[PDB]
């Protein structure tokens, strides 16, 4: 937590800290804003379970 | 000529007749170490146990006892010479590399190490202790003192002491 308090902070920390915030918090926040899908009422209802989102390490 | 004799009979004499060179000599007596702050007390607000980069914060906000910590008498002798004075160090070191290094450290600082004795059968700054579990708490006892703590009264350099 005391990153820049004593030593010179990492020059890329702002880029580093932002991306981790986006992965930790910026994903579910946008996913939670995804609404339900239905026309009026039919044999159709589509929705996303936000709590079950996962990210996979790139193959390459 | 006997360092262990009572300093009340005939002095060590020798052939010192010309006046001593100014500034007056200073003798620093005790162990020789590098760093090794002796004054240690319990302090609050410790920094991170592993991240030593944060420990500078306790240098500019120090414990009140560690505001101007002292050290071994060698530091006083070394600092005295850099201030223009002449200092001679009296003590005993082992015959190992560290004893040579510590004596070399003081020699490069123009500190008179003529009063430094060498104990060949000893390891410099090395105290052999025995660990004993007494009353449920681990303790230690000094089996053999280090050469710094092993300067006999017969090894004193009376030439240094007189000057």
């Amino acid at each position: 937590g005391k990153e820049g308090t004593s030593t010179i902070p990492g020059f890329n920390q702002i880029q580093f800290e932002g991306f981790y915030r986006f992965i930790d918090q910026g994903l579910i926040e946008e996913l939670s804003k995804f609404p339900k899908i239905e026309d009026i009422d039919h044999e159709i209802e589509f929705q996303l379970f936000v709590e079950t989102y996962q990210l996979v390490e790139p193959l390459i | 000529t006997n360092p262990d004799s009572d300093p009340a009979l005939v002095d060590y004499d020798d052939g010192i007749d010309f006046p001593y060179d100014d500034p007056p000599l200073v003798c620093c007596f005790g162990a020789v170490q590098k760093e090794f702050v002796p004054v240690v007390r319990v302090h609050d607000n410790p920094m991170h146990p592993d991240i030593y980069s944060q420990w500078k914060m306790l240098q500019w906000d120090p414990p009140e006892f560690g505001r101007a910590p002292g050290g071994p008498p060698s530091n006083v002798a070394i600092s005295h010479v850099r201030l223009g004075g002449r200092a001679a160090f009296m003590g005993k070191v082992g015959g190992d590399d560290y004893g040579e290094e510590l004596v070399l450290m003081m020699n490069k600082e123009r500190v008179q190490t003529r009063g430094v004795k060498f104990d060949e059968g000893a390891s410099t700054a090395c105290t052999r202790v025995k660990i004993k579990f007494e009353d449920g708490k681990m303790k230690a006892e000094t089996v053999k003192e280090p050469p710094e703590d092993s300067l006999l009264a017969s090894e004193l350099n009376l030439a240094v002491l007189k000057e």
